């Protein structure tokens, strides 16, 4: 319900989590095509942690078959590559990150991903998102 | 207390409840209060009077819009005060008055306008100051800084600074003793008035994300002549506008600045020629963190680099180096799988190649690193080392570390045979079926072994610890041992910690350990013991800790002597409380037979 | 029989007993006799009369010095006759008379002198002939060869041949149909008379170890103009005198010889330029075996190589190739640790990189090998593969083999997702904790899985075999399973062999296997079973073999029904004989309760 | 007793095995120095097998501490590098092989090596030698 885009071959949607509702606005340009894409992802929110040791826990599910759990490090403290690694709790963050991906084949079906952002220094959850992708 | 206590009478986390004033029922003697996102709108006199023990206060995103005169009256030990987010546009005089030990003021995003109308003149203890994201327009340092004697960092990042002029940093000319650390990242600097820096000395200067024009950056950098900096940090950010063409000619101007340690962070377009620019020869400590370099082919031989660090930088091939002055090379967390190449570094004394997929096929030869003075080698978390020599020339090493690598061919001969003065070996989690009792020969000075995920032949601890007298810390955990051969440990007269958890021992013996005069900890839990054969009075009395948890001791009158000793000499055992038995009946602690 | 029998009435090994005549008591109907090193000194008429069934006779190092006329009289089915070592200087006529089916005569080191005074004219079945180390002086083939129609190999190695002349190989000019295979290694050839080879066609020609002068070799090789050979083998030996300088100009002369497959073996000094010589462009199948090459940098693009093999050759870097005609590249048992590099081989259809330490970091991308027609990939015994793609372009593969490599990141997504037509997968002994039930998704045509040293999560066989209907051979041995989840195997309607030995099963169930209509072998031994729960009549009757050995079945009336079924339907079980029980009393086979 | 040489820092000797006495003459030039050497090894004998798949089983012992067992392949059938890989049982072999070694440190003491040559195709032992090296 929060946000959804229809690409050429994908339908992407997200909604808030259930045990955490901390606002965050996020979108992309253009709507991703699981057949390889290259574009930008826009973010806007107000942290509730220091964003200095920020990483993600991803719980993914393909056609109801849980993969293992993924952990993606985004900032690590020492001369990070992104400008927002230096925001503080209460400080408006508003940015656009570039990305590209290509070369993998994805099984058709229905995917789900629960992506929760953790402040690594204190182990608190900054937010939790409930994603839903349908590849056709 | 309308808020959640973390610790009894301390650390009262009160974040994000609908409040409009600091609670009155919060006990004094508290030390850390957090009122964030509460909808306060004005601070009032004496409101914090009783908290004459508080030393960490946070008021972020509260909608503070004004402040009463004697707001922070009774605060006497407050060290850290945060104020991010509050739209306090004008700080009228007399604010920050009561505070008398503040050490770290954070005023980010408080719609500030200038650093002169900032009544902090008397805060004579302030270490740090952070006013990023604050509408400021001029780098001009105000005069009252002369009073803030112990100030060692100022952060002006993400402001509206546009130009630098000679009368700014005037304070720094007249005061050649202030040990200040500046920062101006993300300021659209376009005109550094000539002669701006002259006779100025900073301890650090960040300039990441300033310019987006090649010539603008060229000339601005050029105007820094005269500076004398201890750490100059350059680079860009991924999520911002940035240069599309970077050429070593931009480095011009830096050719007359006394840099002392030059760090170069991420850069969108990077040509390996940048680092080979004729006016880096005097830099003392190069560094690269995130730059997508490919080949570090060949640097001149008059460069005076005394250090070199490459962290998280992509690489496709081990660099080739001949610097006769470099020492302490470091290449870590590389983003590729490279194989080691022979180098010639006559002055190297510290090497670190961890966290890469460094497959190092030949091994331990002076021919691979022309240094007779190495002291710290580290190849942890690498791909696959292949031993083919016993450190014929590296006879000074004092610190070796092969963790998580696949260490191949080490059981086929006395490796480590020449490391006669080594202090810290570590071979944990290298799949190493110890099946040769000469594997640790020559390590006459070792003090710390660490093997955890390593097997043995027959699951029997062989006699591999002779001629290792000085061992003081020994970790055998997580091996899948099933019995301890007789005679081991019989000469470790100084071992003080002997970890053996998570093994599959069937029982315990006391004839062992009988010569461990100095032992003091004998963690032997999680290894499914039943009893302690042998006379139970030969243990060393110096044992202070003995884990016996997650065991399976059978208290079915099995060794009544042991079942009595276990509940008698328990002022040493760990968690004697929940010592369950495993033979019906369970849930017990004492056996009926005494003495 | 003064000698040791190997097989009853066959294969009477009688080597090295002090004999002076073939034993008389050796039974007829024997087939293989070996009289080696016995001190015979003369063969006598009819001595082998009764052995009219012998077909393999060996007389090596016997001190045979003469032969009687009707020596080999009664031998009618003798195929292989060896005579190495015996100093039979002169073979007077009429020897080899009685032999009428000899197929392989070996006369090495019999102080021969010439190939004309060799009375073999009538042996019209002789396939091979070996007269190496035999004093011969002239390559002249004798005329009577016209009679030995089915002769396809002659070995003149290690003789005294000195020169070749036009009237030798005359036979081969007049007879353009003889399919002969010559060999002249280790002959001090120094003068090949001009026009020697002209209109001559051999099927193979070895010349390893002939020359030790650069110019001599140059001119001699030059004189081969006109030849038409199917496999030319050159090179040297390590333990002999050999060229110290090898330059591509020696290859001159070969520039007008119709080579069809050029093999180049060990060479003392080797320059990578040798292979890039302008007159190899017409060779059809290059090959290198032992040459210490370093860089195969860049070969012209008009070369017509259709194959390329590099075996046991040292290498320091993956070669770079662009041959638009090469197919079936092979690089094996290399003597270094190299990492894969991207190549462009539009016609490749067979790749083999086994037994190296090929660490192949990126993976399964058409961008790595520009071939849309691969059919046989093989990366066994390599170092560490790292999956990063699902064969996006290699959709023709039919044979994949990742054995003993460290296969990393394969459980994190559906690898193999694009190999919709694959027949033989093999991932044994790649440490692979199967913890994802989509790991084998897409393999709709697989027929042969092979995973042996691979674990599972919880030691429980998950449901990972859906959408693998066509599986016909499945090997799960040597996993450390401890139970089989319910529902597995429920659609393998064609599995015919199901290996599960060496597991740690506690018992057996029959509700499983109930849908394996075609099963015929169910090796389930060495896995410590106690009984067979579930009704024991749902097994498929098509089971012909059932190992139940090294088990621990308890015959303490535990499941009397099973203890009866095991000794009743035993015409299928394997070695029902030694079926011990493991609950006192042991050493038994039958239980008292019948029916 | 069979043959022995005294080098600068080594004493090398060999003798026949106990359950096999098949003659073979073997020597080296110059007497090896365990401190790295470069020279030739001369061989002369009369095989009792085909020498086409010839390898060695080495059982080594350092100061009475058995190492694992080594297997060294010398010929393998396909275009081998040595001229004697092509000899046959009964055919005199007489050759000299070049070798070099350097770069390893060897514990002083007493070594022993039982080196048995196996014809790989039929698994028969061509000979067995009992070596003895004393490094000083
Ligand atoms: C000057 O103040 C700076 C604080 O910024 C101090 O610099 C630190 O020095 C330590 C060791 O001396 C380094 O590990 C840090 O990297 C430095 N911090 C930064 C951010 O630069 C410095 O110690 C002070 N100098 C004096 C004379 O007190
Ligand atoms: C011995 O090493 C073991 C590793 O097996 C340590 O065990 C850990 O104990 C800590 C608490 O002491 C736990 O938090 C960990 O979960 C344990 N590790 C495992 C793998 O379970 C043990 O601490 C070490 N003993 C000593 C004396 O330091
Ligand atoms: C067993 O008890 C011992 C002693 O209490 C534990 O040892 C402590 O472990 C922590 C974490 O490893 C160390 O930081 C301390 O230094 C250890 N203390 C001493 C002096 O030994 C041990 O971890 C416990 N083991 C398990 C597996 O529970
Ligand atoms: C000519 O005789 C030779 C025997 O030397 C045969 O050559 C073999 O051919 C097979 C397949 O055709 C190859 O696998 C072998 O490598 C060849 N042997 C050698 C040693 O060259 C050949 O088959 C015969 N040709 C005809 C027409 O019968
Ligand atoms: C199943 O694979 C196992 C491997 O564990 C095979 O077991 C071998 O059996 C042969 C004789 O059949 C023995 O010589 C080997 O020693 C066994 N291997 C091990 C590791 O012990 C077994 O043959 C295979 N079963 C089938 C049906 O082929
Ligand atoms: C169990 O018995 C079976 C059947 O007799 C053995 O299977 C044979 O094993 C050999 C060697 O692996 C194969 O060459 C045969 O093809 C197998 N026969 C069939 C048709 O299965 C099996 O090896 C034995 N297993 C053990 C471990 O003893
Ligand atoms: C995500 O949403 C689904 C329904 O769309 C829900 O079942 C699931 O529990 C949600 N995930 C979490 C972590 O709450
Ligand atoms: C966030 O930044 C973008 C430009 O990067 C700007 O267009 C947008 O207006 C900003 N957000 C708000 C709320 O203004
Ligand atoms: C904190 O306050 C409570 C109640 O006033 C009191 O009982 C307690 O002793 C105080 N100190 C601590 C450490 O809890
Ligand atoms: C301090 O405590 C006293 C008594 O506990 C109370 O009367 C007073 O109001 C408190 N101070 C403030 C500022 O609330
Ligand atoms: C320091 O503070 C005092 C306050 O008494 C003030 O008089 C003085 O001018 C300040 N220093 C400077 C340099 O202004
Ligand atoms: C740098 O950024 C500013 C802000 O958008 C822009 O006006 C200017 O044109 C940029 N510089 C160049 C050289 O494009
Ligand atoms: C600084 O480097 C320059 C070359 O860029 C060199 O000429 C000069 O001597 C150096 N200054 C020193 C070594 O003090
Ligand atoms: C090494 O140990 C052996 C016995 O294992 C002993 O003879 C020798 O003296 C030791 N070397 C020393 C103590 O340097
Ligand atoms: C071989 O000879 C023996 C004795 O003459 C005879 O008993 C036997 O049947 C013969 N055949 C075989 C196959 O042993
Ligand atoms: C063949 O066998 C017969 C009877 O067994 C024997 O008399 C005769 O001597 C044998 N032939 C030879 C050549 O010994
Ligand atoms: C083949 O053998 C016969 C024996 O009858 C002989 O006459 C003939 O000359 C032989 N062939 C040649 C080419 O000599
Ligand atoms: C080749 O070997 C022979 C035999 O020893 C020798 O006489 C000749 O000089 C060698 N050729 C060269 C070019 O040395
Ligand atoms: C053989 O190769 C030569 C170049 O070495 C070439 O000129 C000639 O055309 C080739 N012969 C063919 C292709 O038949
Ligand atoms: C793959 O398996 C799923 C269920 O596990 C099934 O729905 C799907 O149809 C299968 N794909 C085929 C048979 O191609
Ligand atoms: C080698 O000789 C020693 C005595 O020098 C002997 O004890 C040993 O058994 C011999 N080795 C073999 C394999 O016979
Ligand atoms: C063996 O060959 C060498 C030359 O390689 C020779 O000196 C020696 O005499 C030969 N052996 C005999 C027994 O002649």
């Amino acid at each position: 319900q929060q946000w959804f885009c229809n690409s050429s071959d994908a339908i992407i949607s997200y909604s808030y989590c259930d045990h955490l509702k901390f606002p965050i606005s996020i979108s992309s340009e253009p709507c991703i095509r699981l057949r390889g894409t290259n574009g930008f992802v826009h973010v806007e929110f107000i942290p509730r942690g220091n964003l200095k040791y920020l990483y993600f826990n991803l719980f993914i599910s393909v056609n109801s078959i849980e993969l293992p759990k993924r952990k993606e490090v985004l900032c690590h403290g020492h001369d990070d590559d992104y400008s927002f690694c230096r925001a503080l709790k209460g400080e408006t963050v508003n940015t656009s990150i570039p990305f590209s991906f290509e070369g993998i084949l994805f099984p058709k079906g229905h995917y789900r991903c629960v992506a929760e952002a953790i402040a690594g220094d204190t182990e608190e959850k900054l937010f939790c998102l409930n994603f839903t992708i349908i590849h056709r | 207390n309308p808020c959640i206590e973390v610790v009894p009478n301390i650390t009262y986390q009160c974040m994000d409840q609908k409040l409009s004033k600091v609670p009155d029922d919060i006990p004094s003697s508290t030390k850390n209060i957090d009122l964030s996102f509460n909808p306060l709108k004005i601070l009032k006199s004496y409101s914090f009077s009783n908290f004459s023990e508080l030393q960490w206060l946070d008021l972020s995103r509260c909608e503070i819009e004004t402040i009463e005169d004697k707001a922070w009256h009774g605060l006497h030990h407050l060290s850290n005060l945060i104020l991010t987010g509050n739209p306090i546009q004008s700080f009228s005089p007399g604010s920050f008055s009561g505070l008398t030990s503040l050490e770290n003021l954070v005023a980010v995003e408080t719609k500030l306008a200038s650093l002169e109308s900032f009544p902090i003149g008397q805060l004579i203890t302030l270490k740090k100051l952070n006013v990023a994201h604050n509408f400021i327009h001029s780098c001009k340092l105000p005069a009252y800084f002369s009073n803030l004697t112990n100030l060692v960092h100022v952060d002006l990042s993400y402001n509206y600074i546009q130009t630098i002029t000679v009368n700014d940093l005037q304070f720094l000319r007249e005061n050649p003793q202030v040990n200040l650390s500046l920062d101006m990242s993300l300021n659209p600097i376009d005109f550094i008035q000539d002669q701006a820096f002259q006779g100025i000395k900073l301890h650090e200067l960040t300039l990441r994300g300033n310019f987006n024009s090649s010539n603008i950056m060229k000339t601005c950098l050029q105007n820094l002549a005269g500076l004398h900096v201890h750490r100059l940090i350059l680079g860009e950010f991924k999520d911002e506008r940035n240069l599309e063409i970077f050429e070593p000619s931009i480095m011009e101007g830096l050719c007359d600045v006394t840099i002392d340690e030059f760090r170069l962070t991420y850069t969108n377009d990077f040509s390996d020629d940048i680092v080979k620019f004729h006016c880096l020869a005097n830099v003392s400590a190069m560094s690269l963190a995130g730059v997508s370099i490919k080949y570090l082919e060949d640097v001149p031989k008059h460069f005076k680099w005394q250090s070199l660090s490459i962290i998280r930088c992509q690489l496709k091939q081990f660099p080739t180096l001949d610097l006769p002055f470099l020492k302490s090379l470091t290449l870590t967390m590389n983003k590729g799988s490279i194989s080691f190449k022979k180098v010639a570094l006559p002055s190297l004394s510290y090497l670190d190649l961890s966290r890469n997929a460094l497959s190092f096929s030949g091994c331990c030869s002076y021919s691979d690193l022309g240094t007779n003075s190495l002291r710290h080698l580290d190849l942890s978390f690498n791909g696959a080392i292949i031993m083919s020599a016993n450190f014929m020339g590296l006879e000074e090493l004092q610190h070796l570390d092969f963790q998580h690598s696949t260490l191949k061919r080490v059981t086929e001969f006395s490796a480590f045979l020449s490391l006669e003065k080594l202090l810290y070996l570590d071979i944990s989690y290298t799949n190493t079926k110890i099946d040769f009792d000469g594997i640790f020969l020559g390590l006459t000075s070792l003090n710390t072994l660490k093997m955890a995920g390593n097997s043995f032949k027959d699951n029997t601890l062989s006699n591999v610890f002779a001629n290792t007298t000085n061992l003081t810390f020994l970790d055998l955990s997580k091996c899948q041992l099933e019995q301890i051969s007789w005679g081991v440990f019989d000469t470790l007269h100084r071992l003080q910690l002997l970890n053996m958890s998570h093994n599959n021992l069937l029982f315990l013996d006391s004839s062992h350990y009988n010569q461990l005069y100095s032992l003091s900890t004998l963690d032997c839990s999680f290894n499914r013991i039943e009893t302690s054969k042998g006379i139970l009075q030969h243990f060393p009395k110096s044992l202070a800790f003995f884990n016996l948890t997650n065991n399976s001791v059978a208290c079915i009158c099995e060794h009544q002597k042991f079942l009595q000793w276990v509940k008698e000499q328990k002022q040493f055992l760990v968690n004697v409380e929940q010592m369950t038995c495993a033979t019906p009946v369970e849930m017990n602690t004492s056996l009926v037979l005494d003495f």
